[PDB]
């Protein structure tokens, strides 16, 4: 009997009970339950004095009990770490046990119930039927999820249902209350499980008049008193609010697979749960698969801070009590918390999700054709944006240009839309969706029946984008994979943090290694720099934490000890002890920053010759998602090309948490000294790369690299000669100079800024920087930023400027990726004029040569200028000003403005001249220029 | 005393209660029509009688989460007759403290300085929590208001108070429990009296007499 | 629950103590205060335990008192008063001389209208308190509260000292008394201006003298050894010679315990006199240069500091042969 698993879930009464929701090959869908247990890993002395004895035992072997509490030591006689080897054991308790001095108690009893019965949480089984006796119809009860769950066999297809829902409610205020407004409208996007894409929106009756209503009849739509009288075939449908609540709730109740909404826990749930309360006097009964246990719809939230202070605010996410195994999905907690964007309206998310390019074909008055194909535009994005053009009213072309679509025609490859937006001259322009400028407080002054079709429309586009962005997210695929890499249920993979994921791998870990990592001190905390902020070719580490934990061989487990000395003459005879005990390369003492005063020292050292739990969890991620890019560099199939893409996007976001995991105190990686550690090598590392990059070129063969190859940590005999012999063409002369860079990057200062001359000797150089300056597994890459992209500030303060990886006939765009000044609650009078400022912003940082005058005159005379003119002449408009109102005294040298035109930009003209410094290299024209524009 | 629309026409309170009397007005009217939809417990005619009690003199909150489905009387806890099933048990488990046994009643309502407080002001007569949606806007508001005029908040819920701290827009001094209305009264692993005292000092309170609220 | 209690209890109790406490005390005060907003939102030397055992019984003999105040000066553990709530002094200074404490006499003339101390209420009283104990102190107790307001006499001046050396505190035990520029020895108190509080000879060092005692001035505004002095400094024996050093060592019991328990760079400040203070803050502002564990080099970038590599060598050579 094979099944494919969809989701875990558990019961949640008076009896433990874990429940599989999975479909067979044939499409359908079969629950199993298995007794849920607590698990408690205790040695074998505690085993046989155990009273009263245990519910179920199972032998674990000979384990190695680790004590990993790091003590300090002022002189160099280190006792080493006490570890024990005794014979474990396994115990399953039905109900909670207090059993005294048992190991292992920060793994939950679902990963155990997973690795102690040898279970993938999403792979495809051959449940051996023989123990699967039948409760009900659709329920299997297994006892035995060793013997059951044995053969395993490969990944087949199955079918998945959906229900992407969205509401819309008549209101006054901001936000409507379910006592005063009713609802309006109330869209569905049904996809059954044979694949019968259904979309319907109901509406509400009570709003029109009864004239209306007939005309509406009359048009199109449907009419319905009662329950039983509705078809999801319609597309629209009238109804009361009474029917279209119930409708509602027989649609919640049903088994979906997922649920998926956009804010709909917060909002849309709990208003039709509240509403249809008020009306009806009903509830929505989520009833247990094996249908003894029926819980309400109730909305719970989750504070999810790992560290709450005083009068903070924390992301508290809103979830469904539900227990029938549908998976009540909602998109926007999940976009908030996988990627930090500059907003988090539907809106905005789609217009940065959902993008393609259109050519002008035929222009007109107050109309304007675009074609967008993947013969022409990257391919790819013309399908997703023809996929959301089926039910899209509003197109948005480049900036703040929305239009109502007039018509659209979606070709076998690509589309053609008309767009009521007056004439504009240029031939291409990228075409973004969504922002839907229609006054709905306005709109529903005056309800009749065009608004409320209009309306019915605005919320099926709006309940369809909840798929359109759940396909572009690949939620369906990412939750899969999260399910078998953290060794977790379905429903589980997005709810918790890094400690929580973790924990599968790490549990798998310690039962290959046979170890067990045990405290019996507490911690003590020693608050640390949180974030790094610093102001040409860029070349990044890969992965250099992980990197340098394997390196190293950071651990918890593999620290001999901090040899630390209180003050000078002290650290001396200590470094000697420590160069002659304690040798390379077996041993590797790095140097971390003293934890309190009065101390100098802080030496920590670390036996390299056994791999810790971290390094070889490290390297075991490393080397998965290398099989994972490989196995996608090479996939035939569309659907594989997901899978594998999402397995390895899973295995960089479990490796990239490791190194936040280890300076985390309440966590099970928890190690005082390597945090410090890795933290203390990749600086020494990237302050290295620093030092050998400075150097010129010249009489190709030379790059001589500024300095002596010279390994730090210790002496490696590499051939140390700074003048290397590299093949490219013979004359050159560029040298690079000082080189910056933050942890993941570092940007050498070509003398050539001009591509086609970058990317090759980049390419070469990097080649040449990581086989011959670097040691063992610290690798490099290569990328480059064209013409002095604006390095304002830390990373996320730039301009976009691509140029990846080709610059003959090359295209590049130079849009943003700031996320820095993109936000409204501000001004709308003076800026945005950069959009007419960076084109000689831009080119004043482009000359190289007659570079200096330009911009120094420029920035003068520009701004000295602009004061005046618009003082004098009252000409910028009110568009907007686009940085992340407020008034100000203009007498002395809604946004609407006064009768002196300098009320509020004096400091926003400074601020904007602060930000623009670092990127010449006049020290006096620069600093003097800024300190006269104060008058 | 301000005049609202629905039952009972007016509220009465004391005069310590009107930085935030003007908008429980509103708050009210947009609920009281399904509120008084149906016959509740209190009547509607006792909702806000704990309104009349000062919170000057008071410095602890013994939170209930909702009054006695069977008739309560809109101040929490309190007994007519010393029959009901958790203030007999508290009166119990805190007759060890003051040492004494004898009581024909007990009610915190006359312990000077504590004050019962009902989260959910109301509920359906025979039903638990069953007016919480009607509720939840005027119990978050009344509860930061007796927040902010003492110091110390004994939630009587283990699993009903567990995000308290987040329904609360300031920082005070948010003491937990756990429901005595279970099996075996649970009280007496966990000393939870006596901690209110402790917590009395740090800034110069006194101390609970639990012993000024039983009848003599 | 009452494991909670016990922790509660103890937080407040030592917050009403805190100028007695200890710095696990402190430790304790701080780690409880976090306890309890992450729960609800918001010195001397050693006293004998022989003497722990009087002490705890004294405590108790009037539990109004909260701390044993024992004057630690001179190596002596020698008290003035009893801090008790109603407890009289006389009858503590009773109860701890039926134990074998250190208690004071009083001798001074009293008045019945009190009249203000000055120049004579504090000359004749210092001189007639006819203790032959080394203190500054003029006591006297009113009858009616227990508050200490306390009351001495001298003259703040300057003095070139004379060196950085030990006047004989004890049996083989020298302990540092800087001697005043008359010839007499300073009666130091605390270990804070008693180990080698500015060691400077012949500076011109403002303190306040009296004609016999004193007590050092700190400022305002700006701010000799050998193999011998390592012997009686852990008590052991006088000599001039490394193998009779190690051999009376091995000849004691708990000396190689203290000797093992200690590091070599304390050991050969301690037992050179000036341990730790600022001796560091100008062993880091010299770069050091040393062999085999020997320092055999250092640069500037006190005055006992080449004698003091000199016996540092020999500490560590010692502590090598012998372990």
């Amino acid at each position: 009997m094979d099944v494919r698993c969809i989701n875990w879930f558990e019961s949640h009464g008076e009896n433990r009970f874990l429940y599989l929701k999975s479909r067979c090959r044939n499409g359908e869908t079969v629950f199993i339950r298995f007794p849920h247990y607590f698990y408690y890993v205790v040695t074998d002395e505690i085993y046989q004095s155990l009273s009263p004895p245990p519910f179920n035992a199972r032998p674990m072997g000979k384990m190695r009990t680790i004590d990993i509490d790091e003590t300090i030591s002022y002189n160099l006689d280190i006792k080493d770490r006490k570890c024990s080897v005794a014979d474990m054991w396994l115990i399953e308790e039905p109900k909670k046990r207090s059993i005294q001095n048992a190991t292992m108690d920060e793994f939950f009893n679902i990963s155990w119930f997973y690795i102690s019965n040898g279970i993938s949480p999403d792979g495809c089984y051959s449940l051996d039927e023989q123990y699967l006796t039948k409760i009900n119809n659709g329920c299997y009860h297994c006892d035995d999820p060793r013997n059951c769950f044995a053969k395993e066999i490969p990944r087949f297809d199955i079918p998945r249902s959906y229900l992407f829902l969205d509401i819309e409610c008549h209101f006054d205020k901001k936000f409507p209350s379910v006592f005063i407004n009713p609802i309006s409208h109330t869209s569905y996007c049904y996809i059954d499980l044979s694949g019968k894409r259904l979309l319907f929106t109901l509406i509400n009756e009570e709003m029109l008049t009864e004239q209306e209503i007939q005309e509406a009849v009359d048009r199109g739509c449907l009419r319905i008193q009662s329950l039983m009288e509705m078809d999801y075939e319609r597309e629209l449908v009238l109804c009361s609010e009474i029917v279209l609540l119930r409708i509602a709730k027989q649609l919640l109740e049903l088994t979906f697979d997922y649920v998926v909404t956009f804010n709909g826990h917060n909002f849309d749930l709990r208003y039709i749960t509240n509403r249809l309360e008020l009306l009806t006097g009903e509830k929505i009964i989520f009833r247990s698969p094996d249908k003894k246990e029926a819980v309400h719809l109730c909305i719970y939230e989750r504070n999810q801070s790992s560290h709450k202070g005083v009068c903070g605010m924390a992301n508290t996410t809103f979830h469904v009590n539900n227990n029938n195994g549908t998976i009540f999905f909602d998109l926007y907690s999940f976009i908030q918390k996988s990627e930090k964007l500059d907003s988090y309206k539907l809106d905005s998310i789609s217009k940065n999700a959902f993008s393609c390019m259109g050519k002008v074909l035929n222009r007109g008055v107050r109309e304007m054709t675009f074609i967008g194909d993947d013969t022409t535009d990257a391919k790819g994005k013309a399908d997703t944006f023809a996929k959301v053009l089926t039910t899209g009213n509003y197109v948005t072309v480049d900036e703040d240009i929305i239009c109502k679509v007039i018509r659209k025609d979606i070709l076998e490859n690509g589309f053609k839309v008309v767009l009521s937006c007056p004439t504009l001259p240029n031939d291409i322009y990228k075409l973004s969706f969504g922002k839907d400028d229609i006054d709905l407080a306005q709109m529903y002054k005056d309800y009749n029946l065009n608004i409320a079709l209009d309306m019915a429309r605005y919320c099926i586009h709006d309940a369809c984008l909840c798929q359109y962005l759940w396909e572009y997210y690949g939620v369906e695929t990412k939750t899969d994979a999260g399910a078998a890499t953290y060794v977790l249920p379905q429903s589980m993979v997005f709810e918790y943090r890094a400690s929580t994921i973790i924990k599968g791998p790490l549990l798998k870990l310690l039962l290959e290694t046979k170890t067990i990592l045990v405290r019996s001190e507490t911690k003590q905390k020693f608050p640390y720099e949180g974030g790094k902020v610093f102001a040409v070719l860029i070349f990044d580490y890969n992965s250099l934490y992980p990197n340098v934990c394997i390196f190293g061989n950071l651990s918890p487990e593999t620290l001999v000890g901090v040899v630390v000395s209180t003050n000078r003459l002290e650290e001396e005879i200590n470094n000697q002890l420590l160069l002659q005990k304690y040798p390379p390369p077996r041993y590797i003492t790095v140097h971390c920053e003293p934890r309190l005063p009065n101390l100098i020292s802080e030496i920590a050292i670390f036996d390299r010759s056994i791999e810790g739990t971290i390094p070889r969890l490290l390297r075991t991620f490393l080397a998965e998602r290398a099989r994972y890019k490989k196995m996608l560099k090479q996939a035939t199939s569309s659907t594989e090309k997901a899978i594998y893409d999402s397995m390895q996007y899973t295995y960089k976001i479990v490796a990239n948490s490791v190194y936040g995991l280890m300076g985390f105190r309440n966590s099970a990686l928890y190690s005082y000294a390597s945090a410090k550690s890795c933290t203390s090598i990749g600086r020494r590392m990237i302050l290295y790369l620093e030092s050998v990059l400075n150097g010129a070129e010249l009489s190709n063969g030379m790059l001589r690299f500024a300095n002596t190859l010279s390994n730090p940590f210790y002496m490696d005999d590499r051939d140390i000669n700074p003048i290397v012999k590299t093949s490219l063409p013979i004359d050159y002369r560029f040298r690079f100079r000082s080189v910056y860079g933050d942890t993941d990057s570092v940007f050498t200062e070509i003398d050539s800024q001009d591509v086609d001359k970058s990317i090759e000797i980049a390419k070469e150089l990097e080649r040449l920087i990581n086989s011959r300056v670097l040691f063992n597994n610290f690798k490099i890459e290569f990328e480059a930023v064209y013409k002095n992209l604006i390095m304002q500030s830390k990373k996320k303060y730039t301009t976009m400027k691509y140029s990846a990886s080709s610059n003959s006939k090359s295209v590049p765009e130079r849009i943003n990726k700031g996320t820095s000044e993109t936000r409204r609650d501000v001004s709308k009078f003076h800026k945005n004029m950069i959009k007419t400022y960076k084109t000689r912003l831009s080119e004043m940082l482009s000359e190289g040569r007659m570079n200096s005058n330009q911009v120094c005159i420029d920035i003068l005379r520009s701004l000295e200028t602009d004061l005046r003119s618009e003082f004098d002449s009252r000409s910028s408009p009110l568009e907007l000003f686009m940085l992340s109102a407020y008034i100000c005294p203009a007498n002395v040298p809604s946004f609407k403005l006064g009768s002196n035109q300098r009320i509020f930009y004096e400091v926003y003209f400074k601020r904007l001249t602060s930000e623009i410094v670092n990127l010449l290299d006049n020290k006096v024209l620069c600093i003097s220029f800024f300190q006269r524009m104060f008058g | 005393s301000v005049t609202i629309s629905h039952a009972p026409y007016t509220i009465t309170y004391h005069d310590d209660w009107e930085p935030v009397m003007s908008q429980l007005v509103e708050f009210y009217n947009e609920v009281a029509s399904w509120l008084l939809r149906d016959e509740t417990s209190p009547i509607p005619d006792k909702f806000f009688i704990q309104l009349k009690q000062p919170l000057r003199n008071k410095r602890v909150c013994v939170c209930g989460i909702d009054p006695y489905p069977k008739d309560g009387t809109g101040v929490p806890f309190e007994s007519p007759n010393f029959t009901k099933k958790s203030i007999k048990e508290i009166a119990s488990s805190i007759s060890r403290l003051t040492g004494v046994i004898d009581y024909k009643g007990y009610n915190l309502n006359i312990i000077d300085g504590v004050i019962p407080w009902n989260y959910y002001l109301s509920c359906k007569l025979g039903e638990t929590k069953s007016h919480a949606i009607y509720w939840d806007k005027i119990s978050k508001l009344l509860l930061q208001h007796i927040t902010k005029h003492v110091s110390v908040l004994y939630c009587l819920g283990k699993t009903d108070f567990s995000n308290i701290r987040a329904k609360l827009e300031s920082p005070v001094t948010t003491i937990v429990g756990y429901h005595p209305a279970a099996r075996d009264h649970q009280f007496e692993k966990d000393r939870s009296f006596e901690i209110i005292n402790v917590l009395l000092e740090l800034d110069n309170k006194t101390p609970i007499n639990w012993a000024q609220g039983f009848i003599y | 629950s009452s494991a909670d209690l016990t922790n509660l209890k103890e937080l407040l109790s030592l917050y009403k103590s805190l100028r007695f406490s200890d710095s696990v005390a402190i430790e304790k005060y701080n780690s409880l205060v976090e306890w309890g907003t992450s729960t609800y939102w918001k010195n001397s030397f050693q006293i004998p335990d022989e003497i722990r055992s009087a002490c705890n019984k004294v405590l108790d003999s009037d539990n109004g008192i909260d701390f044993l105040r024992f004057v630690l000066l001179n190596n002596r553990w020698i008290m003035e008063d009893a801090i008790s709530k109603y407890q009289s002094p006389v009858n503590i200074f009773k109860l701890a001389s039926e134990y074998g404490l250190n208690i004071p006499n009083y001798l001074e003339i009293e008045i019945e209208e009190d009249t203000l101390f000055d120049d004579e209420l504090y000359s004749i009283m210092e001189r007639s308190f006819d203790d032959t104990f080394p203190k500054i102190s003029i006591s006297y107790i009113k009858l009616g509260e227990l508050k200490r307001q306390v009351v001495d006499f001298f003259k703040f001046s300057f003095m070139y000292i004379e060196s950085i050396k030990v006047d004989r505190i004890g049996d083989n035990i020298f302990i540092p008394s800087v001697i005043t520029k008359s010839g007499k020895k300073i009666l130091v108190k605390d270990v804070d201006h008693l180990i080698r509080s500015k060691v400077r000879e012949h500076t011109f060092v403002k303190v306040k003298k009296k004609n016999t005692f004193s007590i050092l001035y700190d400022y305002d505004g700006n701010g000799i050894a050998g193999l011998k002095q390592l012997t009686n400094k852990l008590d052991i024996n006088e000599c001039a010679t490394v193998d009779e050093l190690v051999d009376e060592i091995n000849k004691s019991g708990t000396v190689k315990r203290k000797i093992k328990n200690q590091s070599v760079f304390d050991l050969s400040r301690e037992c050179l006199g000036y341990p730790e203070a600022d001796f560091i803050t100008l062993v880091n502002n010299m770069r050091f240069k040393i062999e085999n564990c020997k320092v055999v080099n250092f640069n500037i970038e006190y005055g006992n500091f080449n004698q003091f590599v000199s016996i540092f060598n020999t500490v560590t050579d010692v502590k090598k042969r012998l372990f």
